[PDB]
DNA sequence: TAAGCAATTCGTAATCATGGTCATAGCT
DNA sequence: AGCTATGACCATGATTACGAATTGC
């Protein structure tokens, strides 16, 4: 309305939309001389990709339905035909499907959504039921492939591509289980997706969408094709992925978001036809990887074969400060939570990133890379008390109202640079 | 009013030559019984302590305890004015932000004024303990050595048994073994060893303590087990430098 | 077909590296006064007036009166291929637009043909003024004090009195507040008619304080708003004399 | 086996001094007679040679005729980890990938053992046979490396010639012609500048590699330089009576 | 009064390794 | 006082680090 939230995306949206104008002039100054070259040479380039276009595989993604709230549904059966809420009135992180249609969505505060249906309950997580119940649904996705990729909780992207062609010479009970026999399932590609869902389900007493595609961004949109509790399936041929490239707005692919929604509202893209008609635009224009992804979006093009860990934080949002020592005592909480979880893993790290942020909501990450490897709550604290000293004592006569402080420990090390390991001297000092 | 008049110039030249490379700004603690210095460096691996006592001054007087924040590269650009003869004559009041120097040559009376700032160091060192191996050996072969296995690695393997001890680097272009072997007046090599003990640190760090080269001609390196090596040089009749270090593995 | 041949040849050595720091081309006044040079700096403000009269040089002979153009820098850079024992024979002819120089050695000679140039020349007088105070102190202690002053920053308020010479300086640090007082070839003296305090900038007193192996001492000579003199005397050549102007 | 000690610790902190910006990888021939380098450098004019025989050593023995690849960058950062006044023995054996100094002091309580990391290459063994010359003069090396550095900063080539009384190094450039005339020396210590000569020389040479060959000025204090047409120039430096240095360097055109 | 983690993108800018130059000093 | 050593100071690409902005779940 007219918040310090609603003032920092004011001024965000003058930057977008400055953005905009920087990009429609120079949208203007280019030619039908200046659509030859780059056309020809991304067509060329978009030759040398879609002749290569091999999609003999089968990927399978599988989401969930409403997961936060789903797995909190199979341990909660008394309001099973209710709208339920996980979260607090601060954000939400995902609200279920009889409150999807009313507006009760994701990244909206608690407060928002609340004034618009009565008769709702806002109940905080539970963060280590999901963890159980994430494994649990991996022991089933190990069985028909063990290199199947969990990138969260819950989403899954598995290849049967080889899994289906050792399944034809099955008898007609390993290819049969049983309601917790019950109905066979057939030896076809839609049908090794439905003993998944099957078993799945009954299971963890639960359900979980799905999706079949030749590749994996087709796959992130056909498990939201019929999306609860439902599937979808594309055939591997070079026409059938034309037909469902089209007709598709790009407020439903990853990888476009809100802002790149925006600067392509501008030059007048709905559809991916739309974003395919704009070669020589989009690749004068925009920057290099950015039309990468958006020449290889637009031929629904990507990754035909599937494939640690680089950062580890923790942040925590509060009330207004004004004091000088309640900063200085707070990022040592922050050091030490940090420092547990740091070494549950046995990471050591070489970077701290303290990143602090106003009341009126202007991020500042203040980095400092020490050579000693960063592992306990004190040597981790003399690495960000001296970047809190920076940029307190910046602001000369005036304190900093802060509402969000956050340590990040980085740039963990390999192999070849873990058996070098400098140690600190605070572990030695009294 | 601290106040402080050194016959010796190039004592303090030679102190902030060897603190600007390595720290790069202090907290000098003046009180009534010398200057003392803790420092540790920004990538905290190393520690820097020194004592400069009351007693080979010229003349000393201090009448409240002081504590001075010093850009130390500010500082060596000051005193690189001095000669090697500058009677110097460090003066400072208690609440105002300058030092005034006073060099005074032997009448060509200079007399500069630095800024203080704002600096609090960490009010912590090692506490007193009991060390295995203490080799006390010509401090040009001292800073030789620490020179000398930069060019091979960023690892020296320190390893100190009775007959000697030797010092080991492995780099991306071979490696390399110096083994001193004890003495038969200041070349004398004592080692005062107890358990034999081998260890590996960073020479980054090594070459940055060999800056206070002519502060002496003898330097103990001092170690243990679990422990930071020990390097300490004496500046003679004044007090001591002694640099820390942590460390690998 | 003028001839000059000098016999102390690292005299005109540390004249041209303490010239081609600071003014790029000069012209050559060429007489039977001996060689003649007023320019300016790149900036216009500093005056170098070099005069080398006709009694030291081994050997002389000056028919017309010449002006020869050169660039400092390459004029330099040949001087940078004798030794500090060498005997310097210059030359020229109306014929030909080519500096001619010879290095002697007591059996090691050095030819060098350097090109000259065509510059528009500037004949600029100087009103001779009677100077407030005139100050001779070594040439060493000078180049100390302002080399050692340009660290701290760079505006120099020469102050002078009957009982002290006295240097200040400020920055972003501390004001360096040199002294020198009232005191054989070493001494300080002030020939002092009124207190003078008078402001200059130390980047172009570094770029005078390049001409110190000349001579065992210099002379500061000064006036009231008058620019100063600060003078490089070899010893039975002429003399070496830079000016500059205050500030303000 | 080779294990060889030599006195002189300071030849090969030199000798490898004068051969780190030039070359960068190198054949080290250790065989009987005694340690030899030949090598083109990286821009394939410049032709270094460089031997150290046997009789000069303080002690050596090896049989196998082994042929180290050496790269002397790293090498010459090894070197310099040595005193002036130290003792040197090379240490390899047979089927080795490494190779051993060792540098003793006259003091003898430090001892140092450093061992660096071999490669292989083949280099071109381009053999340079007898031949007879045509002018020979011999300098003192302070004199020839300043003369090379005056005449640099001139122009960036060098007419030399050689008569029955001397020799003219003549360098034109955009600014003006240097030239430095020398002569002989008739009964007189490291001054004479011995010039013999059976027909006149004018050749022509270039002043970036001059830089570089008078870097081997700390290894002696005469340098001699011989000359003929259709012929390369031969910038020799003797060492302490163990063997030599050449280098060589073609006309111009 | 509007989260909590992680990952990634580009353009800015800090530090470092590099050779060149200069000054002062041990050796001649 | 020149030759040479050599340590302080300085230019300077250049890799590496910093930081805001943007996308996901
Ligand atoms: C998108 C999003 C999800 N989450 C959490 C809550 C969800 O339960 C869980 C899964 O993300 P998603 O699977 O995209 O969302 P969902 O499964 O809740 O809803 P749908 O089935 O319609 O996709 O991750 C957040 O915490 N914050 C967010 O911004």
């Amino acid at each position: 309305k007219g918040s310090r939230f609603y003032g920092n995306e004011l001024k965000k949206e003058k930057q977008v939309n400055q953005r905009i104008e920087n990009m429609m002039q120079q949208k203007a100054q280019i030619t039908s001389q200046q659509l030859r070259k780059a056309q020809l040479q991304v067509d060329r380039f978009a030759m040398e990709l879609e002749q290569s276009r091999n999609l003999s595989n089968t990927i399978v993604h599988i989401d969930m339905d409403a997961f936060y709230a789903a797995v909190e549904m199979r341990d909660n059966p008394e309001l099973k035909d209710k709208p339920i809420a996980v979260g607090s009135m601060s954000m939400l992180s995902t609200s279920n499907y009889h409150a999807r249609r009313f507006g009760v969505r994701a990244a909206m505060p608690g407060f928002i959504a609340k004034r618009l249906c009565p008769q709702l309950i806002i109940v905080p997580p539970n963060f280590d039921k999901y963890r159980a119940v994430s494994k649990e649904v991996k022991e089933i996705l190990a069985d028909y492939d063990p290199n199947f990729m969990a990138m969260s909780l819950d989403e899954a992207y598995l290849n049967i591509t080889k899994h289906l062609e050792e399944r034809q010479n099955w008898p007609e009970d390993k290819r049969r289980y049983f309601i917790k026999n019950s109905v066979v399932f057939g030896t076809s590609a839609q049908e090794v997706v439905k003993e998944i869902r099957f078993r799945i389900e009954q299971k963890t007493t639960l359900t979980a969408s799905a999706g079949i595609a030749p590749n994996t961004m087709l796959a992130k949109v056909c498990s939201d094709k019929n999306k609860p509790n439902g599937q979808y399936q594309i055939l591997p041929n070079r026409q059938a992925v034309m037909d469902f490239i089209k007709d598709l707005p790009i407020r439903k692919v990853s990888g476009i978001g809100k802002v790149t929604e925006k600067m392509l509202k501008a030059l007048g893209i709905i559809t991916c036809t739309e974003l395919y008609q704009q070669r020589a635009l989009l690749s004068l224009l925009f920057s290099e990887t950015s039309w990468h992804y958006f020449l290889h979006i637009s031929l629904g093009l990507g990754s035909t074969h599937l494939t640690e860990r680089k950062s580890m934080s923790v942040e925590r949002t509060f009330s207004e400060i004004n004091k000088a020592e309640e900063q200085y005592s707070l990022c040592q909480e922050l050091c030490s939570e940090l420092a547990q979880d740091l070494q549950k893993e046995r990471l050591k790290g070489r970077t701290v990133t303290i990143k602090l942020k106003n009341v009126n909501f202007e991020v500042k990450t203040r980095a400092s890379t020490v050579s000693s490897v960063v592992s306990t709550a004190e040597e981790i604290f003399a690495i960000a008390k001296e970047l809190l000293k920076t940029e307190i004592d910046a602001d000369f006569p005036h304190p900093l109202r802060l509402r969000l402080m956050g340590v990040r420990i980085s740039s963990f090390p390999n192999e070849e640079d873990r058996k070098h390991q400098q140690r600190s001297i605070i572990g030695f000092l009294q | 009013m601290f106040e402080a008049r050194l016959v010796q110039g190039s004592i303090l030249k030679k102190v902030l030559e060897a603190l600007k490379d390595l720290i790069n700004e202090a907290c000098w603690d003046i009180s009534s019984s010398g200057v003392n210095l803790q420092s540790m460096d920004s990538s905290h691996v190393s520690l820097v302590q020194l004592t400069l006592r009351s007693e080979g001054f010229d003349t000393y007087r201090c009448d409240r305890n002081l504590a001075m924040g010093v850009n130390l590269t500010s500082m060596s650009k000051i005193l690189k004015c001095a000669g090697n003869e500058d009677i110097i004559t460090l003066r400072a009041e208690d609440n105002a932000d300058t030092l005034a120097l006073v060099f005074e040559a032997p009448e060509k009376v200079s007399d500069y004024e630095m800024k203080l700032m704002d600096l609090d160091v960490e009010q912590l060192g090692i506490p007193e303990q009991e060390y295995s191996c203490v080799v006390k050996m010509p401090s040009g072969e001292f800073a030789r050595i620490c020179r000398d296995l930069s060019h091979i690695g960023d690892a020296v393997v320190i390893s100190c048994a009775k007959d000697g001890v030797k010092f080991s680097a492995s780099g991306e272009l071979g490696n390399g073994n110096i083994k001193l072997s004890q003495t038969s007046e200041e070349e004398a090599v004592t080692i005062e060893m107890n358990e034999p003990v081998q260890l590996t640190f960073a020479l980054r760090y090594l070459n940055f303590f060999t800056k206070a080269t002519p502060l002496s001609s003898t330097v103990t390196l001092s170690m243990s087990a679990d422990v930071p090596l020990v390097v300490e040089y004496k500046i003679a009749d004044m007090g001591h430098l002694k640099y820390y270090l942590a460390p690998k593995i």
